[PDB]
């Protein structure tokens, strides 16, 4: 009878120190013991990491509002060791539930490589990956429970930074219309080869294509050779993941030069791809020309 | 349920090595009353610094109607090299480049998406210039606020550097020592940049359509017939010749011209092949 008085004011120290937690009142009614445990000793190792930090404004708030992906710091070791909260807007799993598990609990298996060799052109400390995510999230909410739960891609951007620490940001590729559209932008349709079936008409203003004459060309004919590699290793992983986001490149105009230009794509369904390529330059080099079909079209 | 009650003793060490400041549940005492010498996980400061420390960006507020910078994070220095003085009292469209102000203008409009609307935008930023302004792309992301006449739209954002991997010559900084070519499998320039013009003395377009075996050498032609098979039949990997070139004027050059071939990332057909024509 002693050893169930200790057991049961064990419970009870153990729901107080639930009570403890940085949540809403009642949330803690959710949770298991272990559930406590886990965000009980994450919260301490998160307040010694910031602890650590050298640095109150009303303005501060305005930072995770202004970004779109969601914040994620991760241990040497992959154990996730802080989300925000709108990690549930992408990927419909909470913060309640994330922080404290590990993060190949919630990976893609062939993507653990790739994570693995960015934890140990570019600046030395920073880090650029794509990773497939476990998300609960259809275009209804929340309504995959976790075993069918399905492989989101997220661009994930940071910073190596010292423990050590990886600080990401990341961020959702958007699924890809009618008019009146943008500026600073154009879509495209095509097949797994990449071979143009459908091009917006804004083409005709950015680079003076009518779309009818890209359908049936390569669209690695019209980038810059000096951005080959990069484009092909973005659909390299828009091959094998669904989705990607290339760096910046530089497309080929109809009648000479090139402009800048950054896009998405996805796979979509037998199979395609979507593209939405934003505009980051206009036409430079208007005079030069650098392809065959350039010098055909500018005579 | 071994495992469970052995979980439960792992965390209960975890929470012992923790807590600064004995028994499972003396444990639990101590790390409540730890809990409460310390509503959301993390303060706002906190994220924000966290924020920083992901990101090579700052946050900015703009007004929707002229583009004027009403707030400018100091981390605008270290990011765009800008003084703070350079952003208060001025518009975004001071700091954009020319070509972005319709852009711009475009996002700043709130005619169809208004209050809590998003945007994400990219742009290109001035930066601090030693003697012609200098532009660096910065991606922005951000949302449509009343800013508290009555309370006008503004735009609260965040514009960040290096989202992506940075997209040449890089041995002689003043005149170009290679170009880049691309080829069909037949060995016709399908593609050329402009340095051919200081290295071989051709405009693009006289080498564009042109075979490159029409460049070289006759001794050294077989030998460039052969190394382009023989990259034809690898699959990426470069190999490298050595032949001599014939230029517009001044005579035959060595050139160096490793190649590979170009595999489409579905179907592994050969694209073309691409070529670096390196002046030896």
């Amino acid at each position: 009878d002693a050893a169930r008085s200790r057991r049961s004011q064990e419970t009870e120290v153990l729901y107080q120190l639930a009570h403890t937690l940085p949540f809403a009142r009642g949330v803690s009614a959710h949770l298991d013991k272990a559930s406590i445990m886990r965000l009980t000793i994450s919260y301490l190792r998160m307040h010694r990491l910031c602890a650590a930090g050298e640095w109150g404004e009303p303005l501060d708030a305005c930072y995770l509002k202004a970004l779109e992906g969601f914040v994620m710091v991760l241990t040497a070791e992959g154990d996730m060791a802080y989300l925000s909260e709108n990690v549930s807007k992408h990927l419909g799993l909470s913060q309640l539930e994330l922080i404290g598990h590990s993060i190949f609990d919630f990976i893609h298996p062939c993507d653990q490589e790739e994570l693995q060799d960015a934890l140990t052109l570019e600046a030395p400390t920073e880090r650029h990956f794509s990773l497939r995510m476990k998300s609960t999230l259809t275009s209804r909410g929340r309504t995959l429970n976790l075993k069918a739960a399905t492989w989101k891609v997220l661009h994930c951007s940071g910073h190596m930074r010292a423990l050590q620490c990886l600080v990401l940001i990341c961020e959702a590729i958007p699924h890809p219309l009618e008019p009146p559209l943008g500026r600073g932008a154009f879509l495209s349709r095509h097949s797994l080869d990449m071979k143009f079936t459908y091009c917006d008409e804004r083409i005709a203003e950015v680079a003076g294509y009518s779309p009818d004459d890209l359908i049936g060309c390569s669209a690695y004919e019209y980038i810059h050779a000096l951005d080959s590699d990069a484009v092909s290793r973005s659909i390299h992983t828009l091959l094998s993941k669904g989705q990607a986001v290339t760096g910046q490149y530089r497309f080929l105009a109809r009648t000479g030069g090139y402009l800048w230009t950054q896009t998405q794509a996805t796979v979509v369904s037998s199979e395609s791809i979507i593209c939405v390529h934003f505009l980051i330059s206009r036409v430079e080099e208007t005079g030069v020309v650098l392809s065959l079909e350039q010098t055909e079209q500018h005579t | 349920e071994r495992r469970r009650r052995n979980k439960m003793t792992a965390y209960i060490t975890e929470l012992s090595d923790m807590v600064p400041t004995p028994d499972k549940l003396t444990i639990l005492r101590m790390a409540v009353s730890h809990m409460k010498s310390l509503p959301s996980f993390l303060t706002d400061q906190e994220l924000k610094h966290l924020i920083l420390e992901a990101a090579d960006g700052f946050l900015f507020i703009v007004s929707c109607e002229t583009g004027r910078v009403v707030y400018v994070s100091d981390s605008v220095t270290p990011v765009l090299n800008q003084p703070q003085s350079e952003w208060f009292g001025s518009t975004l469209y001071d700091q954009v480049h020319p070509d972005d102000v319709d852009k711009l203008r475009e996002q700043l409009s709130t005619s169809e998406n208004a209050m809590g609307s998003r945007r994400s935008f990219i742009c290109r930023m001035r930066c601090g210039t030693s003697s012609e302004p200098h532009f660096v792309v910065v991606h922005c992301t951000g949302y449509i606020k009343a800013w508290p006449q009555g309370s006008k739209f503004c735009l609260v954002a965040i514009g960040r550097l290096q989202v992506t991997s940075s997209p040449t010559d890089m041995s002689n900084i003043c005149q170009p020592t290679e170009f880049i070519s691309r080829h069909n499998i037949e060995g016709i320039f399908t593609f050329v940049d402009h340095r051919c013009v200081a290295t071989v003395g051709y405009q693009p377009q006289e080498l564009l359509g042109k075979n490159i075996v029409e460049f070289c050498h006759p001794e050294d032609q077989q030998l460039l017939r052969d190394s382009f098979q023989q990259v034809v039949k690898l699959k990426g990997q470069v190999l490298s010749v050595m032949f001599r070139f014939r230029s517009k004027t001044r005579e035959w050059l060595w050139m160096r011209t490793s190649s590979f071939t170009f595999q489409n990332p579905y179907s592994d057909e050969i694209e073309y092949i691409i070529c670096t024509n390196t002046n030896v």
